[PDB]
């Protein structure tokens, strides 16, 4: 439920993608790995296919995370 | 014009202070 | 009292070090 | 402009006021009606300078004297609010235009009456603040200011014994009436803080300490104060001091304080 | 000489025996702690000159 | 921030801490004790 | 080499300061927590004692001609604010006019240069009033204005002490005070209240500091430097207002806010009134407040006065009271005549109250040279009314008795004292946590 | 200096012309002596309640300046609100700017609260506040740059003046598109989104 | 099953209003304040080596933190329980 | 145009309020 709740941010913040990094930048690195996956998916959905740059800046370390 | 700029000034002060507070809160949460 | 006073002291010690560190970063950036 | 004739007419009615106040039994209602006409004529004159042209000082000076009359008129009615309201406007004339206007011979007597009136209503802090306005030379020199400050100094140095019987030095009858107020005011405050000071006081000794040349007035005083005269004819005041609130553990206040501590600890901000 | 716990009063011509509470080391530890916190406060005063 | 708006404006500079009671003047305590002791007749 | 000294360092470090401030003004537009105070200490240490007169070797006379145009000594001054230079650098627009203002007075040569200050101040006035109406955008020019305006119009208040009185300083600044208030405090509110109180006190006028009392509150962000000034001023208000206790409290709070040893004049002024307000409560001041070096030969008379006051001998006090009156007036506290010559007894009955648990109404009079016990009863009663003494009086047997020495630790009192410190420590922690991070 | 405010007694005295002259005197010294003259409290504040007093709007203006100086801005608006004509119609100084900055803010708060439940459930609004707000509209509709009032009108839920704003010259249809941009992108309240869309199609 | 199992560790109301033991609480405060003193002794050294040779979580800082936390919470809860018992129980 | 900036500032204030409320909740949960 945590994972899906965080993922749900993209469907409600895509109207203004630039806020999504500003909020997810802390759910993006949390002890809970499900929150981490949800944060990744929400960031990807919220920015849609627009190159927000900062979203990729957040995903760059995240694609090297220990959890598969 | 008075309303617009006086408002944006006061809300700018508020959002700046709130951004500093959010910065410190984010730091504490990060630790 | 003793516990609260020590808490205030350690809080100030973190505050001063944080100010010193961020000011060092700002001075180095220029 | 007609302002010259306005000033001439105003000076005429002000001279009529001077003559009527010269009477040793003046009818204050006629003088009050003339003050009402001064109310109208002063509209063409001004309280604040407000003038784009440097006015001849006469326009100011007569107004000065007029309010000074209103001062001495007020103390003739023995109406303290009138004195207050006239002095409140005459202060601006005295101080804002100080560099321009000369000294009126009435200003020392009036200022002393004002200060010792401030004593009469226990306006002690304001009284001291006004002493900074008036320079050291006049409090050193002139009796009209020195004597009221002398009585106030007597009060600080506790010389009430001198205060109650040194009345021969006071300059004028207005002082006599103001201090016929201060004697009972001093008695009332002494009685009020005796609750702090004493636990028991003999009636006949109290009559000495308050310098009552009329013992009856103390019973009327005591009935005013509600003092429980003891069976041996003693006023007692320790009944209000008691042994207060020590046995009753305040409790709930401590609980609120500890709740506040726990809050300010566990809350996030 | 503290060899005996008691206190005299000549005005009543009496001596009194009391219970000698056990000093309560908590407060001495408190005093040493607050004095050492004063020392570390002086240490931070040595710092913060670097601002 | 500094206060230039005010009158900034070995006479006796002994290092040791002192109090008001040290500037007081009186005869020697030897003299005081002597006088007290004679006058009450011992 | 000494005349070229500003060229080696000052000309380039001031340029770096201006560039850094403008960059903070342009990027990271919150240019209020930056080097402004840390850098502007250089002003008093170096700059106002350097820019004062039209020095040659490009030190002063060469500033404006080299700085004539910035499109990417009054006639030389007209051009830096003119010549189609870019005007978005509001700190630059302020500084280009305000640079001589404080040093020009700091020259103090007073000859035809008072006119220079008198007109260069109205140049800044025109700039500021033009800036105010357009509702300047967000670049902290209110901060840059308020302090330099305070200092320059303080200097113009000095000039209006030389000539027609300084009322205009108040009337304008008060109007700006609300102007500062309705937007936000750029630390300008504190200095504006400070100057408003100063203008009142230079006239020894006081009471219309109805502003100072809670009709309008003092801001909490006064940099510990406006704090000291405002606290000294309010202490002086409350002192003559016959409430000496809280005045002494707040001004003892004030005194520790001064620097280590650079505020010698302000320290002298604060001690000068602290010692007297302390003796007004009958408390002898601390000895350390007479051992600071530069403060000895300035606080020496009141030291002797204190040597006179720790006795019942008010005649000894009077014998030397007139010896130093003129230096009391030069130091602006001679009104001590009205507030010490009669309360000297208060300290004596204080010491007695300390020494004696019980005493006779006759005895209290004898050892402070009072005439009759009929006077001493009124004196001790008055001491009780003021609350300075916690004794009790019983004429029925000639008794003046200290109240019971109850053990306080078995009561609520230690908890109350510890609660005050708990609140203080938790407040310290809260304000500390409020201010860690800004990057 | 004129460091005393006892001239307030001239308003205590029952001569209404003397009261008005005194008020004109305070108005020159309000922002040097506000605290002292406010300490007179009822002695000046009851002059508005004095319906027998001739120029109640003058006392209202003085008291509103009093409260603006004191920081009780809501009380300043309320004490001004009974003035009329001498109300606000003249743009004079920063005090006028502040009182308008608070009064139409209060008006827009009231209009937002009313527009959510206006189906006969609306709350009464003082027509003097409406008057000053529409006077502000009339000023900004032609002052220098009238392409600002559209945002206020939609913020204050005043559809009539909002329709008027773009019905005026508006200098380009780009403004008729900017209104749509603001309605669709920044005003997210559907219940008024639909109304603004109806007005937009009516314009188109 | 949830909060059916939880009744096993569920604190009872008498356990909530239990006032611990005053002698034992005094012993606890006695030990913890002494440990606080011994921690602050080396905390002083740690702050006096602020010079930043070879820029390096053991010992003084966080240990002092946990000590103040536990001491303060224990004292606060004991005082609050004592007070509540004093005022509510008669 | 200034109106658009004012609305953007107001929405920024709202979003920061949301930010700090979420941060409070996360601080509490992370402490537990």
């Amino acid at each position: 439920v945590r994972r899906a709740a965080v993922e749900s941010l993209g469907f409600i913040l895509f109207r203004t993608p630039e806020q999504c990094p500003s909020v997810v930048s802390l759910l993006s690195e949390s002890y809970n790995p499900h929150v981490r996956y949800g944060a990744a998916m929400a960031l990807g959905i919220c920015c849609a296919g627009t190159g927000n740059k900062e979203a990729i800046n957040l995903l760059e370390p995240m694609t090297n995370d220990p959890v598969n | 014009r008075q309303y617009y700029l006086s408002k944006i000034e006061e809300l700018q002060l508020i959002v700046n202070d709130k951004s500093q507070n959010l910065r410190r809160l984010q730091a504490q949460r990060n630790e | 009292y003793l516990a609260s006073l020590i808490r205030s002291v350690v809080a100030l010690h973190n505050l001063i070090n944080n100010k010193i560190a961020n000011r060092d970063a700002e001075k180095k950036e220029g | 402009a007609t302002s010259g004739a306005v000033l001439q007419a105003a000076t005429g009615m002000y001279e009529q006021l001077k003559g009527e106040w010269n009477r040793k039994s003046p009818n204050l209602s006629k003088c009050g009606e003339e003050l009402g006409r001064l109310k109208l004529v002063l509209l063409e004159l001004n309280f604040l300078p407000t003038t784009g042209t440097k006015l001849t000082k006469q326009q100011l000076i007569l107004a000065r004297d007029i309010l000074e009359i209103g001062a001495q008129w007020s103390i003739l009615r023995k109406d303290i609010p009138s004195f207050e309201r006239y002095m409140a406007q005459l202060k601006c004339y005295y101080f804002d235009y100080k560099e321009q206007l000369p000294e009126s011979a009435y200003m020392h007597q009036l200022l002393g009456l004002n200060l010792l009136f401030l004593l009469s209503q226990n306006r002690v802090a304001e009284f001291h603040t006004e002493l900074e306005r008036l320079p050291a030379k006049d409090i050193q020199t002139n009796v009209y200011i020195k004597h009221p400050v002398s009585l106030e100094q007597y009060l600080m140095e506790g010389s009430y014994n001198k205060v109650f019987l040194a009345k021969g030095n006071i300059p004028a009858e207005s002082y006599t009436f103001f201090i016929d107020i201060l004697l009972d005011t001093i008695r009332d405050e002494i009685a009020g803080c005796i609750e702090k000071a004493y636990e028991k006081i003999l009636f006949t000794e109290a009559t000495r300490i308050l310098f009552f040349n009329t013992p009856k007035k103390m019973t009327d005083y005591a009935k005013k104060r509600g003092w429980v005269l003891g069976p041996n004819n003693y006023y007692s005041f320790a009944s209000q001091q008691q042994k207060p609130e020590d046995t009753t553990i305040p409790s709930t206040e401590l609980a609120k304080q500890v709740i506040e501590y726990a809050r300010q600890l566990e809350m996030i901000v | 000489d503290k060899k005996f716990h008691g206190i005299l009063d000549q005005g009543e011509g009496v001596l009194i025996i009391f219970d000698e509470p056990p000093v309560d080391k908590t407060y001495e530890a408190a005093l040493e702690t607050i004095q050492n916190m004063s020392k570390v406060v002086d240490s931070l005063y040595n710092k913060a000159k670097k601002l | 921030d500094e206060f230039e708006e005010f009158p900034a404006e070995d006479e006796d500079a002994h290092v040791w801490e002192d109090n008001w009671d040290d500037d007081n003047v009186e005869d020697d305590f030897s003299n005081q004790l002597r006088a007290e002791l004679e006058k009450h007749g011992y | 080499p000494p005349p070229p000294a500003p060229q080696d360092v000052e000309m380039k470090e001031e340029a770096a300061t201006g560039g850094g401030s403008t960059g903070e003004a342009d990027g990271k537009t919150a240019a209020a927590a930056a080097e402004h105070s840390q850098r502007e200490l250089d002003t008093v240490t170096l700059e106002d004692i350097k820019e004062h007169v039209k020095q040659l070797e490009k030190a002063v006379s060469g500033k404006e001609p080299r700085f004539v145009l910035r499109a990417l000594l009054l006639p030389f001054l007209e051009e830096p604010m003119d010549t189609e230079a870019d005007l978005q650098f509001r700190p630059r627009t302020g500084k280009a006019a305000s640079t001589p203002l404080l040093p020009e007075v700091e020259a103090y040569l007073q000859l035809l240069v008072v006119i220079f200050m008198m007109n260069s101040k109205r140049y800044k006035e025109a700039q500021k009033i033009s800036d105010d109406l357009m509702q300047k955008i967000s670049t902290q020019n209110r901060r840059a204005l308020d302090l330099v305006a305070a200092k320059c119009y303080y200097y113009h208040a000095r000039v209006y002490e030389f000539l027609d009185k300084l009322d205009v300083v108040r009337s304008f600044l008060h109007a700006r005070l609300r102007t500062a208030t309705l937007r936000h405090d750029a630390d300008g509110q504190a200095t504006l209240l400070n100057l408003l109180l100063r203008n009142y006190l230079h006239y020894s006028l006081y009471d219309q500091a109805e502003k100072l009392v809670s009709k309008s509150v003092f801001p909490e962000q006064a940099n510990n430097n406006e704090w000291a000034r405002y606290l000294y001023y309010t202490g002086r208000i409350k002192a003559i207002q016959l409430e000496y206790s809280e005045a002494r409290r707040t001004m003892t709070n004030a005194l520790r806010k001064a620097p280590q040893h650079t505020a010698v004049g302000f320290k002298q002024t604060v001690h000068k009134l602290l010692i007297v307000v302390e003796l007004l409560l009958g408390e002898i001041p601390d000895r350390l407040q007479f051992r600071q070096p530069s403060l000895k030969r300035s606080l020496m008379p009141y030291f002797l006065l204190t040597q006179a006051v720790r006795t019942g001998n008010l005649a000894k006090f009077n014998q030397v009271l007139d010896q130093f009156g003129e230096k009391f007036q030069a130091d602006g506290t001679y009104t001590l005549i009205i507030r010490l010559r009669h309360n000297v007894i208060k300290t004596g009955v204080r010491m007695i109250s300390l020494s004696y648990s019980r005493i006779s109404l006759a005895d209290i009079a004898q050892k402070l040279q009072l005439d009759s016990p009929e006077d001493a009863e009124f004196i001790v009663a008055k001491a009780i009314r003021d609350g300075v003494i916690e004794a009790s009086i019983n004429h029925e047997k000639g008794y003046v008795q200290s109240k019971e020495m109850i053990d306080i630790y078995s009561t609520r009192e230690p908890q109350l004292a510890f609660h005050q410190r708990i609140s203080f420590c938790l407040d310290i922690h809260n304000m500390s946590v409020k201010a860690m991070r800004f990057p | 200096i004129t460091s005393a405010a006892g001239i307030i007694s001239l308003l205590d005295e029952d001569e209404p012309q003397l009261k008005e002259f005194a008020l004109h005197k305070l108005n020159a010294v309000v922002n040097d002596f506000w605290a002292e003259i406010s300490e007179s409290v009822d002695k000046i504040e009851v002059l508005y309640e004095d319906e027998g007093f001739r120029s109640r709007q003058f006392a209202a203006l003085v008291a509103s300046k009093v409260f603006y100086h004191l920081g009780a801005f809501e009380e300043s608006l309320n004490y001004a609100l009974g003035a009329g004509d001498l109300f606000n119609v003249n743009d004079n100084s920063e005090y006028v700017e502040t009182i308008i900055a608070k009064c139409i803010d209060h008006y827009t708060k009231q209009c937002v609260e009313n527009a959510d439940l206006p189906e006969g459930e609306k709350k009464p609004i003082d027509q003097r506040l409406e008057g000053i707000v529409n006077k502000m509209f009339q000023r900004c509709l032609d002052d220098h740059k009238y392409k600002q009032a559209i945002g206020i009108a939609l913020e204050t839920r005043r559809l009539d003046v909002f329709e008027k704003t773009i019905l005026e010259s508006n200098d380009v249809p780009g403004m008729l598109a900017y209104s749509l941009k603001l309605c669709m992108s920044l005003m997210q309240n559907k219940q008024f989104r639909n109304k603004v869309l109806r007005v937009l199609v009516k314009i188109y | 099953e949830q909060k059916m199992l939880l009744n096993l560790h569920k604190k009872s109301w008498m356990e909530g209003l239990t006032l611990q033991d005053y002698s034992e609480h005094c012993k606890h405060n006695e030990s913890v304040v002494k440990e606080m003193l011994e921690l602050a002794k080396n905390y002083n050294k740690a702050v006096e080596e602020e010079d930043k040779m070879t820029p390096e979580k053991q010992d003084p800082k966080r240990h002092l933190e946990e000590h103040v936390d536990v001491l303060m919470t224990s004292n606060i809860v004991q005082c609050l329980a004592a007070m509540l018992d004093t005022v509510v129980f008669k | 145009d200034l109106y658009s900036r004012y609305k953007k500032l107001q929405q920024e204030l709202e979003f920061l309020e949301v930010q700090e409320e979420y941060i409070k909740d996360e601080q509490k949960n992370l402490k537990k």
